[PDB]
């Protein structure tokens, strides 16, 4: 996105649909190299106090498309917009909208014309693919092949006898010892050769690489299964009541309101609380395991704070497995090490203080000519190109 | 054919609006999303000058002449401006227009917003900056368009190059035909000379071509007349140089020495106490630009430019 | 990467150049980031695997899990040329060559049929399309089936060890060339001279393949220059005159019409399109001081060209979309390039007798020369016999000088494109 003409079309649409947020890129959590952990809980929240945020919320996080609801007063009314600036216009109208009044009916609606909602549809199937590719099935497969090749194969056998042949043993140790030029000088060309290779050739846990093998199967079961859409809203972003006025809600905690689902709600004051409460609080996200759930989300208990993130995501191992592929754990020291959310944190934080002052127009105003919101939108856009260049595996 | 020839020129957008109508909102969305175009904004001028709002007439008159060198600089360049309109005053309305519209297809955009969503952005604005405009001065403005609002349409006016006819003063034609040639700069190549030590001024490199015109006019009725400002001390410095090339003239006039006014005023006022009345005029061949503005433009003779002036 | 090699032969392996007594039947050798194994699982089998560790075969820029390293035709080209090398010799050299440890030669041992099977293989492409392979048309021994979208596993068959095992690399270079891997795709610099030979060590592959090389595989005129020969030698011995170009044959068209025309009169550029011949004229080393003038019927051009306009071109274009608007008196060189084949003959006579009639030095049209479209995989499409007679109807009494010649490719005398240059 940066043709002129094509953003200004968008921005254009955006007025007219009378879209008023537009939601963040969320940062995983900071690797906590300490913990062997590439997303760390503790390392999330530890953040979040020495920057003076002392009261925070931890929701589940359940694998599905974000979505705003737009959720008017009389309920044909309501539709939903996108993790990008846009009216979810295709969809079967009556069957959302029979999935939105179990919500609906959980306020009172008097003299409130419409209240904007941040809720996860469900599953990612209904809306767009978000992990499927033509070529994920591909990845898939060509690892179960080479699995079932190698289960049922001489050659892991061989080798492993091999290796234990007198004459590679003692070559092995010492090419520990030798500098190369050194062992050309006493083992033949074609010895080096032989001998290196089934030294360093990579032997793999066929059962842990299977078992991975079908977390990916899972996910492509569900993706082509008969699906009904099924919302789950997490926060109540703003208010327009009927005068014209309008709430800035600005509290994580509506989603006690518009949620049954648990949560943790904690509150810290001094760091060492945290430290001592901690050790609970990692035994509870250690429960958020399920096919349904992509991990945690710690977000601050104010929706809104300057210069603060939306929130951390913090993503169970088996969902990594499907971002990272099946080699993982196997490759854990060095992913962890690549690791970096600097940046990915910043686009986070600034794209979550753009949504603030996007809000803060009100239901009203929005419209074609209001160029205050057309400039909120292309600055937000802008920004959306540039956190598009980072790790996409975050 | 020429209809189908056409040629095309750069925009000019101006904002016409009330202090707080969002004109400048505008146009910082304006001049991302579109494409070859630059904003000039009194304001920042006054930012550079360190006031924060409204200053010294001193001040002010000189930003003016800056923004207008700054808006046409950019229009002759083929690149687009954005401005904000100065007020609303139909008639400094209209002195932009004039200003610019030699170079630029001009077009408006008016933001017309009621008068107490006015004051409503300018106290949400006027805690913001330090700037403040009270709920006086913004309706001198408010109802001050929606009176020019109403004896003008905003409609987009295409360049106007108004082609000023020329057209000569009336003389006298019974009088005897005569052409006036300056010295330093024209029929006199000064070449490295000091301008206004003209002491040493009878080595100096003719002007070839300039010379062949005096030298063809006076073969026939025309009588040569050199008006040069140079001061009359350096006379013979001067019809050493003429004599020389065979420059012969009929009439040689010069700047009283000590004198030392503009060199165009001491021509006009030559050339009315020793030629007006006694002359007819062919046309003129001078250098310098002030001193040939003052010839066409203050008394209308055809003079003709012989090589770059601006000094 | 997956490899099963299947005959029945008792020496199959002795054809492999690899020992089934030597540490198990195990040959080992590191390919990249990287163990390539080979193994003697019989006297009748050998199996080829290949262990990536990361970023073996797709860089680690883009940021895919990743998996060409399971799949990709180029672990195939370079198990071949590891493992196999003598098993992709010259085609007369490998057959009078001997087998160490036979005293026989591989003329007298490798005379048992041969399976290939590939357990999985990436073909990103046109060329494999609705569980079609493209070269299953032409090599009959190509046996597809399909695993998933771009992946499929393949079975290669063979008289021959030699046979099949040179049919496998075919099939490797030409599905690796095709293909496309992303924003990271790259022919280095050095693929055309390692794997050239391929396309030429089994018999009747068609002139399109070589196409494609040295347009997707070959950098360089001069690594070109040394392939060449090694090509047109290929196709002499299946009957064909073939001459390779190494630009494109747009192209060859617009050096030739730049060459011929030259600078010094004004363009008029009929069916002008996106002005790619307006650009060229344009190079500043070429120093155009004209007009130049363009139309195009279609009036989408119309605006685009009327786009510029924008102060870009700066500035001697004048499009017209009217012909009653063309009113330059003085000569022009007149470009006809690929347009009176996207109308009516009859409208082509009109276009063509009324350029005649305009005031030109030089004009030349352009044609596709369907006898051409043979070798391959818009409103009509002449021969060139049928384009010299359109020719001959349109100059008709006139005195002019009228030189055919062909642009492109050129096989048995016939070339893509065909071309008039008209002289007054
Ligand atoms: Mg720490
Ligand atoms: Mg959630
Ligand atoms: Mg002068």
């Amino acid at each position: 996105m940066e043709d002129k003409t094509l953003i200004k079309k968008r921005i254009d649409w955006f007025c007219k649909n009378k879209i008023n947020a537009f939601s963040p890129t969320i940062s995983p959590a900071p690797k906590s190299v300490e913990r062997n952990e590439i997303e760390s809980l503790y390392e999330g929240i530890l953040w979040f106090v020495l920057n003076g945020v002392k009261e925070i919320v931890i929701e589940k996080k359940y694998m599905g498309s974000y979505c705003d609801i737009y959720l008017h007063r009389r309920l044909e009314d309501t539709y939903l917009v996108s993790r990008n600036g846009y009216k979810i216009n295709h969809l079967d109208q009556e069957q959302c909208l029979r999935a939105l009044q179990g919500l609906h009916d959980r306020f009172s609606w008097d003299g409130v014309e419409l209240r904007i909602i941040q809720s996860e549809l469900m599953p990612w199937s209904i809306l767009g693919k978000g992990l499927i590719n033509n070529e994920f099935s591909a990845y898939y497969i060509s690892h179960e092949i080479h699995a079932e090749y190698l289960v049922q194969s001489s050659l892991y056998e061989k080798l492993q006898k091999i290796q234990q042949e007198p004459a590679y043993l003692s070559f092995v140790a010492d090419a520990k010892v030798l500098s190369a030029k050194e062992l050309k000088d006493k083992y033949p060309m074609h010895i080096i050769r032989q001998y290196q290779s089934i030294r360093d050739f990579k032997f793999l846990d066929l059962p842990h690489y299977q078992q991975n093998i079908q977390l990916f199967k899972r996910q492509l079961d569900i993706f082509g299964k008969e699906a009904a859409p099924f919302f789950k809203p997490f926060n109540i972003l703003k208010e327009v009541y009927t005068d014209g006025r309008e709430h800035f809600v600005n509290d994580n905690l509506s989603f006690q309101q518009i949620n049954d689902d648990d949560f943790l709600h904690y509150q810290f004051a001094d760091r060492e609380d945290f430290e001592a409460k901690y050790p609970q609080i990692r035994a509870w996200v250690d429960q958020v395991n399920q096919s349904d759930e992509e991990g945690v989300v710690i977000k601050p208990r104010t929706a809104f704070l300057p210069g603060m993130p939306p929130a951390f995501k913090v993503r169970n191992n088996d969902y990594l497995t499907l971002v990272y592929g099946v080699d993982f754990q196997d490759r854990l020291q060095e992913q962890i090490a690549k690791r970096n959310i600097k940046g990915k944190l910043r686009c986070s934080i600034n794209d979550w203080a753009i949504n603030a002052k996007l809000l803060a127009i009100p239901y009203s105003e929005l419209g074609e000519e209001n160029y205050e919101l057309k400039n909120l939108v292309l600055d937000r856009i802008l920004g959306e190109e540039i956190e598009n260049q980072l790790d996409s595996r975050l | 054919s020429a209809k189908n020839n056409t040629h095309h020129f750069p925009k000019l957008l101006i904002l016409v609006g009330a202090p707080g109508s969002g004109k400048s909102t505008f146009a910082r969305y304006f001049i991302r999303t579109e494409d070859n175009w630059v904003r000039v904004n009194r304001d920042d001028f006054r930012l550079m000058q360190f006031g924060d709002s409204l200053m010294s007439p001193f001040y002010e008159e000189r930003i003016t002449k800056m923004v207008e060198a700054s808006v046409i600089a950019l229009l002759k360049n083929r690149t687009n401006v954005i401005i904000d309109a100065t007020n609303s005053s139909l008639r400094s309305l209209q002195d932009m227009v004039h200003t610019y519209t030699e170079y630029a297809d001009i077009s408006f955009k008016v933001f017309d917003l009621p008068v107490e969503e006015l004051v409503k952005r300018c106290d949400k604005r006027c805690e913001q900056t330090g700037k403040f405009i009270p709920k006086s001065a913004i309706e001198k403005h408010v109802t001050q368009l929606q009176y020019t609002k109403e004896k003008f349409d905003f409609k987009p006016i295409p360049r106007a190059l108004k082609e000023t006819s020329l057209t000569y003063a009336d003389q006298d034609t019974s009088l005897p035909k005569a052409v006036i040639c300056d010295l330093d700069g024209t029929l006199s190549l000064l070449n490295g000379r000091d301008p206004y030590n003209a002491s040493t001024a009878d080595q100096d490199l003719l002007n070839t071509p300039v010379a062949m015109v005096l030298k063809m006019a006076k073969q026939q009725g025309y009588k040569v007349i050199l008006l040069s400002g140079r001061e009359n001390a350096y006379r013979e410095p001067t019809e050493r140089f003429l004599a020389k090339y065979q420059i012969d003239y009929d009439l040689l006039l010069m700047r009283d020495t000590n004198d030392y006014r503009k060199d165009n005023i001491i021509k006009k006022e030559l050339f009315l106490e020793e030629i007006q009345g006694k002359y007819f005029v062919e046309f003129l061949l001078d250098d310098r630009n002030q001193v040939v503005d003052m010839w066409r433009r203050e008394l209308a003779l055809p003079c003709f430019q012989v090589n770059y002036g601006d000094f | 990467m997956i490899l099963q090699i299947h005959s029945q032969n008792p020496h199959l392996l002795d054809l492999l150049n690899k020992n089934p007594h030597t540490d198990l039947g195990i040959y080992a050798k590191s390919l990249r980031n990287g163990q390539l194994i080979g193994n003697a699982v019989s006297a009748y089998q050998y199996d080829v695997v290949f262990q990536d560790t990361r970023y073996s075969y797709l860089p680690e820029e883009s940021n895919q899990i990743d998996f060409q390293s399971y799949c990709s035709p180029l672990v195939i080209l370079h198990i071949c040329n590891e493992f196999f090398k003598e098993l992709l010799q010259e085609k007369q050299t490998y057959w009078s060559q001997q087998i160490k440890w036979l005293e026989r030669t591989r003329a007298e041992v490798d005379t048992y049929p041969c399976t290939i099977e590939v357990k999985n293989l990436y073909a990103n492409s046109t060329w494999y399309s609705k569980g079609h392979f493209m070269m299953e048309r032409y090599f009959k021994n190509i046996h597809i089936t399909p695993i998933v979208g771009n992946n499929l596993s393949l079975r290669v068959e063979g008289k021959s060890v030699f046979e099949a095992m040179n049919l496998l690399s075919f099939i490797a270079v030409t599905t690796h060339i095709t293909n496309t891997y992303g924003e990271y795709t790259y022919i280095d610099d050095h693929f055309a001279q390692k794997y050239a030979r391929i396309l030429t060590n089994i018999p009747q592959v068609p002139y399109f393949v070589f196409y494609l090389f040295i347009k997707r595989a070959i950098k360089s005129e001069r690594q070109f220059a040394e392939i060449k020969p090694m090509f047109e030698a290929y196709f002499k011995e299946e009957g064909l005159d073939i001459d390779f170009q190494f630009t494109d044959t747009h192209g060859s068209r617009m050096d030739f019409i730049v060459k011929e025309l030259g600078m010094e009169y004004p363009i008029l550029d009929i069916g002008c399109g996106e002005l790619k011949y307006y650009r060229r004229f344009m190079r500043r080393n070429y120093n155009y001081s004209h007009p130049y003038f363009a139309t195009d019927t279609d009036k989408s051009v119309g605006d685009y060209a009327a786009l510029l306009k924008e102060r870009m071109e700066a500035d001697n274009l004048y499009f017209f979309s009217d012909w009653t608007d063309y009113e330059y008196k003085n000569p022009v060189n007149i470009i006809l390039t690929e347009v009176i084949e996207h109308n009516t003959p009859e409208a082509a006579e009109a276009l063509v007798k009324h350029c005649l009639s305009l005031n030109f030095h030089k004009m030349i049209i352009t044609t596709p020369n369907s006898l051409f479209n043979k070798y391959y995989f818009h409103h009509f499409e002449w021969t060139p016999q049928e384009f010299q007679d359109f020719i001959r109807h349109c100059v008709g009494d006139t005195s002019l000088e009228v030189t055919y010649c062909g642009i492109g490719d050129r096989i048995n005398g016939e070339t893509p494109t065909q071309a008039v240059v008209i002289t007054r």
